[PDB]
RNA sequence: CGCGACCUCAGAUCAGACGUGGCGACCCGCUGAAUUUAAGCAUAUUAGUCAGCGGAGGAGAAGAAACUAACCAGGAUUCCCUCAGUAACGGCGAGUGAACAGGGAAGAGCCCAGCGCCGAAUCCCCGCCCCGCGGCGGGGCGCGGGACAUGUGGCGUACGGAAGACCCGCUCCCCGGCGCCGCUCGUGGGGGGCCCAAGUCCUUCUGAUCGAGGCCCAGCCCGUGGACGGUGUGAGGCCGGUAGCGGCCCCCGGCGCGCCGGGCCCGGGUCUUCCCGGAGUCGGGUUGCUUGGGAAUGCAGCCCAAAGCGGGUGGUAAACUCCAUCUAAGGCUAAAUACCGGCACGAGACCGAUAGUCAACAAGUACCGUAAGGGAAAGUUGAAAAGAACUUUGAAGAGAGAGUUCAAGAGGGCGUGAAACCGUUAAGAGGUAAACGGGUGGGGUCCGCGCAGUCCGCCCGGUUCAACCCGGCGGCGGGUCCGGCCGUGUCGGCGGGUCCCCCGACCGGCGACCGGCCGCCGCCGGGCGCAUUUCCACCGCGGCGGUGCGCCGCGACCGGCUCCGGGAC
RNA sequence: GACGUCGGCUACCCACCCGACCCGUCUUGAAACACGGACCAAGGAGUCUAACACGUGCGCGAGUCGGGGGCUCGCACGAAAGCCGCCGUGGCGCAAUGAAGGUGAAGGCCGGCGCGCUCGCCGGCCGAGGUGGGAUCCCGAGGCCUCUCCAGUCCGCCGAGGGCGCACCACCGGCCCGUCUCGCCCGCCGCGCCGGGGAGGUGGAGCACGAGCGCACGUGUUAGGACCCGAAAGAUGGUGAACU
RNA sequence: GGUAUAGGGGCGAAAGACUAAUCGAACCAUCUAGUAGCUGGUUCCCUCCGAAGUUUCCCUCAGGAUAGCUGGCGCUCUCGC
RNA sequence: GGUAAGAAGCCCGGCUCGCUGGCGUGAGCCGGGCGUGGAAUGGAGUGCCUAGUGGGCCACUUUUGGUAAGCAGAACUGGCG
RNA sequence: GGGAGCCCGCCCCCGGAGCCCCGCGGACGCUACGCCGCGACGAGUAGGAGGGCCGCUGCGGUGAGCCUUGAAGCCUAGGGCGCGGGCCCGGGUGGAGCCGCCGCAGGUGCAGAUCUUGGUGGUAGUAGCAAAUAUUCAAACGAGAACUUUGAAGGCCGAAGU
RNA sequence: UUAAUUAAAACAAAGCAUCGCGAAGGCCCGCGGCGGGUGUUGACGCGAUGUGAUUUCUGCCCAGUGCUCUGAAUGUCAAAG
RNA sequence: UAGUGACGCGCAUGAAUGGAUGAACGAGAUUCCCACUGUCCCUACCUACUAUCCAGCGAAACCACAGCCAAGGGAACGGGCUUGGCGGAAUCAGCGGGGAAAGAAGACCCUGUUGAGCUUGACUCUAGUCUGGCACGGUGAAGAGACAUGUUUUUUCACUGAC
RNA sequence: CGAUCCUUCUGACCUUUUGGGUUUUAAGCAGGAGGUGUCAGAAAAGUUACCACAGGGAUAACUGGCUUGUGGCGGCCAAGC
RNA sequence: GUUCACCCACUAAUAGGGAACGUGAGCUGGGUUUAGACCGUCGUGAGACAGGUUAGUUUUACCCUACUGAUGAUGUGUUGU
């Protein structure tokens, strides 16, 4: 909205907000990217460091398909099935430990973030982390590799 | 002119994209044109699905999905063969026919078999004269539905099998899944340095015979 | 020395057809820069862009893999989202920059050469007869010609095909004409033509109502019609139209039924025998352009120049070795796609005559330049011309009367008619250019008073009813929760994870409602006739409050100051 | 004081006293012998798109979203609005660190088995550490009293002192990935140029019980014509020997 | 009078002279609203706060970046309670 | 021109140390006891968005070049800007 | 509650104690984005922020809004308000539309840019109507004669000519 | 001869002296062609220069930069082979 | 300080970047003499056409407002300010002291990371030109080197069928 | 005494070289060198009197301003003419 | 061309200066100082020379003030002396 706008405060100004000593000129320090080795060397470095340079090795056809891998923590892993399914477990005096597909809900790989709760279960997932399969174990349920 | 840390951008503004801006102020009469085009071709094809032709059962490649289950492009040779269909006849009875699909595993045939028998056991065939000839469903099941169906034909749908709870054992237990996976990767690595080892070994114990 | 075939090659105003040019918004094939950026500038960027050339349609191009991927695979082309400002390119600087997969719109597949089988079974032209002929076809009759064996036609093309054996089930698809029944979705397809509701109702203004008031219920009638425009203002009903699965008369299109002439003896699966591939092309070197393509993505002049369990691809050059995927050097094809040009329409939070296209008007017009080209200014009398008859001065332009109009104080470039500038009338003033700020005074313009303006507003003194009862009505508040509903939290019947009923109890009894009870208030109707009641006016300036029409004066108290006269330490 | 007398601060003209140089701009410096400027009327210059950064408002919330498409209408109002197993294909965030092969965020206490060996293996328990400063909240001795002396439950205010300690800051520790050094043990389908673990430094845009997504607005920075006007130049295609 | 030579070209007894009142590179249209660190201009009121010509770097010296000066938005706390 | 004028300070008791040492150091951990630490005035601390400026000049005092300069160039403070 | 004090009993309620506080209900003050009370301060270019019941245009709601018994616009020696941007009335012309409030949007405010277009001033009744020898008299038409025509006189171009 | 500030000592001129060329040539135009101008031409010709009537002369220098001559007696020498 | 004739000590003359000379000629540049005259001493007078006035017709540049001076300060030469001198309507013909008079966003100088014409021993290149290699490009005859125990390089001489 | 990019050397039983395997090659990580003396690091010869544009009195050639070295002029002391 | 400078003659003397180094809408343009040319030095070259020579457009007042002149102007009741 130009009625909330600055510009219409500036009516009547002459410089219009912009000085008077030196006039608003088109384009004094360059354009775009212009001097990011000279006369903007400074806020390059101090700002973007590690801009200018080459560095690690060339992948001419990428594919992100191939590197797809979505990961999720043991902070997290009952919320991908249902709320019942935990009820119906640390009961019925059999030791159910139901089964939690990671690759149904969405995820290839499981990591150790979070803390698990003491009830046994199975994880079927295509890649494991050490530290998740430790926390597996301990809580008592076992860790399934599957393609 | 760079001012105070901002995020250094290289907008792509430099050629004359004003002569070749495309505007979408038509997005919506086109929505309405295709709206009746579509409700004119229902019309025109009265029994026949809107949706069209049957597509198969096709899995994704790019192992980034690796489960979807999608619509193919078309029912392959060997899946019309083994369900007993002629290809030319499955064009016009509404079956979509490509000649390009492959067969690597038995399980895509044997569901896209099942999917084109249960088509035919659930598809009603008016004759091609009002007088029934041979392989025309009787006239019973043509008054009660002579409509189309609405939205795809047997649309496909994901279905993932429930897995009842284990009683696991001390095997499972004890099973390593970052060890395997890390013994595998390093097999798979050293496959090749292995073998050309076990052959340098050979070599060496043949000379030392002569 | 000639004639008769064939191959190459000319002449025709030979017979019958075809192309040329224009438009060019969208598209296809070439050629193709520099301003600009990099704070300079040469690679880069602008940019396969402007300019230039050629070629079509209503779309064009592309298009059914010599594909993508490495996965449990997908499967023509085109368009949108996303991938993604990513991989990648770049004096790795400025900057440039895809593709795969996924989700959608649409979706349709096919045909030759070759290999081979059939008596060239093929095609074109001329004559006659029949149908029909305003997008020249079908059949029959022609020892009538031509093209073709230097290859036409049927089967057949990578998804295998062909020929036999003999298992199975049986006999409709299209073309050219002659007619006929249903007016076929914006709810009657397209085009044209003609029509379909209701006040000019009674008063009142106006120059003229379409204005204002009223008319068996906001008012009179219609309303599936209350959009719009015109009519002397601002009109649902004055008119054209508007709404309508409203009406009538014609033409065209397609979808369907009958008849004639025809063409058409057209399949699937098993087994056996054969066959199956586009060359100066791929590819290699090269150089130039281009690309994100980077030891060379693509397009190329030049040189070399192939093979068939072969060839291409697998995003780092080479060798060896297995894999995965297609079949190039031949061709056709709508759909989703684009459309600042052309025809006909609808719409606007857009501009309203120095604005909006250059152009609202005799605008690419007048005009300018030899020419390529450049390119304006310019709307409004009035409802209706009713456009000033006639008399008079002047040669006339111009006036003075008279007249029309509500208005010429609207008189043919005439609605409204501002400022700069000028002429005239009235007032004031005027030797330090004019002009300005602060403070007064003088004169005018009108404004508000008054023929005193002493501004009132409450309390007090000098015709009926409140007070008090009766009947009716309405309202407020309240508790014994009084009785019933309502309603929140818990307990209960398990009565029908989240959602519903019953009685019993407690609690919050919550403005979520009622029936009786009480108290209070208000209104109406009856009594209540006059020490009460309320009006109107006056003599009191008696008490209170803001005030005075103008000019003022005085007194007492306080605050802030400048002083003076005393006494005492 | 009241039929030619009143009030009119402001605005019309005139007179007097004091003050008083023409505006805009460049500039340390303008009234300048610095530049633009006769006067008036109309027009006239920080806009829009895209990418960001911050702040604010709203909705949802470890989720958030409508991009595109589809279903309802013949579009008056509408090219609006409602809805979607499309509700999420897909974007952002919930995980980061390495060039990459890759890896990938929690520990502590207690009992036992190996020699507790600051090391490994078995069970139970507590479950995002600690110090200092920390708005607020809890306990709170006791005091203040009340028309008289005592007893005395209640409504209070202050309340020394003692604690749990939000958000946030400083530090100490802990964890993840890359890298360096010293070192001892674990596992097997393939016992190998296999894989895993410890301690001590260091680098990271990290974890340490989360805060993001969509829309709107404001400011600032850019690419675009880019607040308005302004060049000397360069390129492409056409027209001129009627003057010379 | 006719004709031929057309713009990085023509023509020139040579003056950078002439090439349609322009010639040390003619005219028209387009790229083009070419670029400018350089001039000029930049439109209503009131209130509050209110500066610098300094640091270092840049083929930097009529300019930018960076600190400094400044404004706004707040937030965490103490209290004449 | 730097400092110190106390609670982030002193006095004890006990633990840890793969550092250092004959015993000892030195540092870090926990528990307890002690409060106005010279004068005067101020309410303090913290995090982001951030325009303009980066031509200056003058004056007391000190001072460089120059004979001098309303000259050029510096230091503190104050002004115009 | 008990015991009592410088013979016992009350020591009461505002639908009324009457008030300088009444804890029973509470403005004239309550557009709580409102109102009220104390202190301190007020300069300002470049620049920033806030409030505009300042102004222009169009849109969605709203004023049972205004209006031919007179809209916008324009002029004014009238009455005024607001510090100010500006605004409300009175009079005259005008003849057909216009405005107030709550929100939205913008091609939204001019004194300059040797600004663009158009008009008008001082200069100013001023410079000027001076290159090539020269006109005069009478009459006619005509309202009007120095410029026309006719007649006469005097001249020039002086056959590479006017 | 510089139209429109320079009419000249400038330009040009006959005279004088050099250079290339015998036509698949010398000079030159042309994106392009078995193209075109000299050339309807042939060394007394064409093309490129220097000085500039007549008379008298035209001194020395090849070190430098140019131009030109031959040369497997040859150091460097790209592509291709 | 000019002109002419000799001297060479020539900053820095000089021989076809031509030296010296030279009859005639030159709207070429200079010195002196004769005659001549208002160039002058030293100005004066006459004529025509304007300028002057009138009748008619009638612009333009320029214009912050406007126009009397001395001194002071100022941004360093004021019409405005300060202190003084002073000032009186409306105009006519001249006039060139002033308005730092009018004109053109100074031709000179400098800056610009703005250009253009020209030059080259500046940086990148390009037409053209010379040379080498491959293809168009064949037939015949001899000979030689090298490798090796048939291959290549091929040198020369002939033909035309390509050109 | 020297940033980016590029080249070169050294080191790991170091990673990738893309469908898998082996070997050359190449791309990577870390540590040195080759250099930017305009030294926070463009790749860079002149003339214009034929000149052009945007600006500067920040900056020159006039006058006028402060000063009087210099130029001119005038005094003070007195060894001497 | 000169400011400057020297000489001749006369004379009382031929003293020194300012007024934007007085005075170009007052004049001349002689030489500085555009463009054409010549000579010498320098540079390979285009070109440079406080090194010389020649030819090379001097625009406008009618505005305000100042000045020279001319009508005039307020008062003296009007005019004249």
């Amino acid at each position: 909205p130009s009625r909330l706008r600055k510009t219409r405060k500036l009516r009547g100004h002459v410089s219009h907000g912009h000085g008077r000593i030196g006039k608003h000129r088109k384009h004094p320090g360059g354009r775009g990217n212009a001097g990011g080795m000279h006369h903007h060397r400074i806020n390059f470095d101090k700002y973007h460091p590690g801009y200018f340079g080459k560095v690690g090795m060339r992948h001419y056809h990428l594919k992100r398909n191939q590197s797809f891998c979505p990961t999720v923590n043991l902070d997290k892993l009952w919320t991908l099935v249902s709320e019942q399914t935990r009820v119906n477990a640390a009961k019925n005096k059999t030791g159910a430990a139901p089964i939690i597909d990671v690759v149904r809900s969405g995820y290839y790989k499981v990591l150790g973030k979070g803390k698990l709760p003491k009830q046994p279960v199975i994880v079927k997932a295509k890649f494991f982390s050490r530290r998740a399969e430790e926390k597996i174990k301990g809580v008592g349920g076992a860790c399934v590799l599957v393609a | 002119a760079p001012s105070r840390n901002g995020m250094i951008l290289k907008p792509h503004f430099h050629k004359d994209w004003q002569r070749r801006v495309a505007t979408w102020f038509n997005q919506p009469a086109r929505k309405i044109r295709r709206r009746k085009a579509r409700q004119a071709r229902a019309r025109r094809i009265a029994p026949r699905p809107a949706s069209g032709p049957l597509r198969p059962i096709v899995r994704c490649p790019t192992v980034r999905y690796h489960t979807k289950v999608r619509a193919g492009r078309g029912f392959s040779l060997e899946e019309l063969r083994v369900a007993g269909i002629h290809k030319k006849v499955a064009r016009t009875i509404g079956i979509s026919v490509d000649p390009r699909r492959r067969n690597k595993s038995t399980e895509s045939l044997q569901a896209n078999v099942q999917r084109l028998k249960e088509y035919r056991s659930k598809l009603v065939l008016f004759p091609r004269k009002p007088s029934a000839p041979k392989k025309g469903d009787s006239s019973a099941e043509e008054l009660k539905l002579a409509t189309q169906l609405t939205g795809p034909v047997m649309p496909i749908r994901n279905v993932f099998k429930k897995e009842k709870a284990r009683v696991i054992t001390e095997e499972e237990k004890n099973f390593k899944a970052f060890a395997s996976l890390r013994m595998a990767r390093a097999n798979a690595r050293l496959f090749g340095i292995r073998a050309k080892r076990a052959k340098e070994a050979a070599e060496q114990d043949v000379e030392k015979k002569k």
